[PDB]
């Protein structure tokens, strides 16, 4: 196999999609052009990941007792008590919806962010043979979509609370009359916060994505520019910080949140 | 890269896990511990007033 | 061609741009955190919480940069 | 208002609610004003202004000390 | 037509520049605030409060700079 | 043409660097503000209204700059 | 460059990265595990004094 | 036509460079007017008046520069 | 080709303000985690901990940029 | 006709980083002027004096480049 | 011609940012460090020991281009 | 030859260059100066005469590159 | 030709660069130096022995982009 | 064409670059001497002893770079 460097780069890149126009798989060497062509290997590993969250925790939450609790439901009750913790914190209002949010939002971003560990040509050289893929890119976050995904759907939820919780009044009164607080000035206020209120979505989006987007690039490069006997000199450096990076990006991203929206009804 | 209708279709699995996780997980978890708390102020108030 | 000679350089302007930008900022935010903590530890939840308030204001210009830098870099070039 | 002590270790030379004064601080000149935050200093030798409440002001004379 | 290559890059740096001032500007803030804090948390809520009151102020000039650039960069490609 | 592409150069610069100039001016000009009313915070509205007016000052050149900049954007 | 070289020097940087974090980055969180445990067991044992 | 356009350019070096100094020079000296008026609000009708003084001298050098800008940019068409 | 001239350049743009921020922003930093822990010794490994915390989001754009700074100057060149 | 237009150019960057220079030099020795003159505010007479002394040697420099702008936008032009 | 050259500039440019970023953090840094011993010297020997932790961390992406800069010096020619 | 107004620039340049280190450093200086002065204001002669004595050194450097821009743009240029 | 004029603007953006770095940050390491001396001056010497540790790790970089400003100018021409 | 005008301006970064570091770092470390000065009025000559050794190890980079811009324009230009 005729794979120079600067090809096996290019390939990672590629995407398992599905043209959904043919309900067919778009092979990497011509992409079609549409909105309708779902990216499937993200997407699928989204819903895997919020399964091994959500059965591990239902697999407590239906079965939990309050003596000494194992030492496995001792972890998770450990991250149940500092996420409340950190929304009791940061939120003193009554919707109940806020703090469940945030825990899925923490662990199931957390997760996503992980799955970038293992060695990234083990699955894709596993499933290209078992099943007959072209790519598969395993890290669901390192796609817009998704995060961007998730912006949106927290920003529908920016907007339920900020029109509900503050009707129209107080909505429309920060959205005219600042920030210079005179009438005259309502047309200086209006566009400001316009793109004021569009951009802290987006930016949390991205906040997300391209920090993983580039994390991804840095394990491609690494495994294909070096020799083997070299690759892991660095990807160890590489690897153990980008922990940090993960576990950092993924709190940041509940408590952004969490701070939004109470911000948005206090 | 580019735009996909994976941002909506992922909209549906996201906002569907929230509720699949808060009308049974979170409630219960919290349960958990709240109904233990209740008992960890019985002892102090026990104790405090079988001093008095 | 001609494009792609150009689009990266129009590309890492924007991401170096964004990279002083963030560090900068993040830095000048840190240690005012950092030598807060030291006066009164006991007080470093209260203010980490508050530091992690700060910094998402911080990295939303920079971050909406590094997008479009990788829009350009991958949806153009 | 809020309340003021000028206290020597001998006698107490001023009491009572009062709403600003001006002090000479080691730094530099200061003013205090109602819910000032907490601060520590010494003094230089000189006048103090006083405006007890109703704006009747007063000049008291110290000769040190720490505020 | 080499049009859309220098359009590319007229936004790119102006949204760098863009980028940096925001950081910083608000970095700097923030860093005040937290020092502020840190010597009495009891007035976290009221210098909160100034805190944003003041940034929404800082983040102007930079918002139309944000604006220009994508309607450059898309609009007018 | 040529001649009409660079002109968006020459307004990104113009906005880049009042975009600079402003955010750096009214940073510095707030925290120094932040802090003084978390000295004396029952005088915050004297020190806001202080504030304002050279706010207005310091945003004069970078909007006249933002004037000229979106006049070669629309203007030509 | 053959694959099955890449792939192998993957396999060693990954074998050397577990078994650093088996002896930095688990040990740390087994600890706060089970300082937890022994706060929980401790308040229990205040109350049942409590109920002497 | 071929002439024009590059002085337009030289109007933004002019004007970009005359924001930035102005802004950032009297941003400093107005950090300084705030932090005398906290440590004696008796004296912020006095100082008030040494600011300004002072601030003239500040943008001297932009003002000539953002005459020149506009000739430039308007008059020498 | 031509591609990879231009390329060796674009990359070097990108790699030089990456190093300049990541850099500074670390300096500042660890001085403010310095003052600290000289302060108060016997706090220094909380200190440490909490100035990792905060080197991590200085570090990120920084990281993104050296990656595609590398990306450009060995993958499209 | 480009040695007429290119000499703009090259006076307008005179004229850019003076303005800068000036402003920043002047905003800065400003600025200590007004923190001076909040802590000593008998002393502001003496302080303006030695203000005006030093001042007229920062603003040297910045007005030989003001000149010099004006020259070659005309002396030459 | 121009193929073998701007290889030169972007190895100055690269080296020059990374020399500006490695020597600006060393010596805020360093100058932190300094004033630690300056009011506790017997302490110096544990701010001595932490220092060069934080210091090689300065120097972590700073010396990283500084290496590519020489690849692209003497790989590329 | 076109050669003649690309000195202009070269003095452009370096005497921008000139007036923006000169205004900085003794800006800085005088600032500090003025801050000493605020203390010991009987002391003024001895501080405003070491002032001048490292003044005269600040500035050094830039009077040279001020000579150096008047040269070119006229005993060459 | 080109390819051989053009390199001393390598060299000298590349060792212009190194000038401000190593300068500036030894001038911000002097300086509390300095400030330590005048408040414990009994410890002088052995703050100058500490300064002197690192005083060299500032000008690691700025020295190798020294040389290979040089070996440019006088061994590539 | 591509000799003189490309040789002046390559003397003026060199220059205008070793101006701007001469004269900020001298500045800092002028401000803190003339602030220690102010404190101890009995350490003058001590301090400008330690002084003066440490300007020397700031100024004598610039010193290079400056006599290197001497030798392009008087042994190439």
């Amino acid at each position: 196999e005729n794979m120079t460097p600067q090809d096996y780069i290019g390939h990672h890149l590629n995407n398992l999609q599905l043209d959904l126009r043919t309900f067919s798989l778009v092979d990497p060497q011509n992409p079609p052009a549409t909105f309708w062509t779902i990216n499937i290997d993200s997407m699928f590993f989204s819903v895997v990941l919020g399964l091994l969250f959500l059965v591990l925790f239902r697999s407590v939450a239906k079965k939990a007792t309050s003596g000494v609790p194992g030492k496995f439901q001792t972890a998770i009750e450990l991250v149940i008590g500092f996420v409340n913790g950190s929304v009791k914190d940061m939120y003193h209002g009554k919707s109940k919806l806020i703090a469940p949010l945030a825990l899925t939002i923490f662990v199931w971003v957390f997760l996503m962010n992980l799955m970038d560990l293992l060695p990234i040509d083990l699955l894709p050289y596993i499933a290209e043979h078992v099943l007959g893929l072209p790519a598969l890119r395993v890290v669901p976050s390192a796609d817009v979509n998704v995060t961007l995904s998730m912006a949106l759907g927290v920003f529908i939820l920016i907007l339920f609370y900020s029109i509900k919780m503050k009707g129209i009044g107080g909505f429309t009164k920060e959205l005219t009359l600042q920030p210079f607080n005179h009438w005259a000035f309502i047309p200086v206020n209006l566009i400001l916060e316009g793109v004021s209120l569009l951009s802290k979505p987006v930016s949390l989006g991205l906040r997300l994505f391209g920090n993983m987007y580039a994390g991804e690039l840095i394990f491609i490069l690494i495994a294909g520019l070096l020799p083997w006997w070299s690759q892991w000199i660095l990807n160890v450096p590489w690897a153990i910080f980008h922990i940090l990076i993960i576990t950092l990006q993924a709190f940041i991203f509940m408590v952004l949140t969490i701070v939004y929206l109470s911000m948005a009804s206090e | 890269m580019n735009l996909n209708a994976t941002i909506l279709g992922q909209a549906i699995a996201f906002v569907l896990f929230v509720l699949f996780a808060m009308k049974y997980v979170w409630p219960p978890l919290m349960a958990a511990i709240e109904k233990r708390q209740k008992e960890i102020a019985d002892g102090l108030a026990s104790a405090e007033r079988a001093h008095k | 061609n001609l494009n792609m000679d150009l689009l990266y350089m129009a590309a890492a302007v924007m991401m170096g741009l964004a990279a002083i930008g963030a560090a900068i900022g993040i830095g000048i935010l840190g240690g005012k955190f950092l030598e807060g903590a030291a006066r009164q530890p006991d007080l470093i939840p209260l203010l980490r919480t508050q530091f992690f308030i700060v910094m998402g204001l911080v990295d939303a210009i920079p971050m909406i940069a590094v997008g479009l830098g990788l829009y350009v870099m991958f949806a153009v070039a | 208002t809020y309340h003021l002590d000028v206290v020597s270790a001998e006698q107490q030379m001023f009491s009572g609610l009062v709403e600003k004064i001006q002090v000479t601080g080691s730094e530099g000149e200061l003013g205090i004003y109602p819910g000032h935050a907490p601060l520590l200093t010494a003094i230089k030798p000189g006048m103090i202004r006083i405006v007890k409440q109703h704006g009747h002001e007063e000049f008291i004379y110290l000769s040190g000390g720490i505020l």
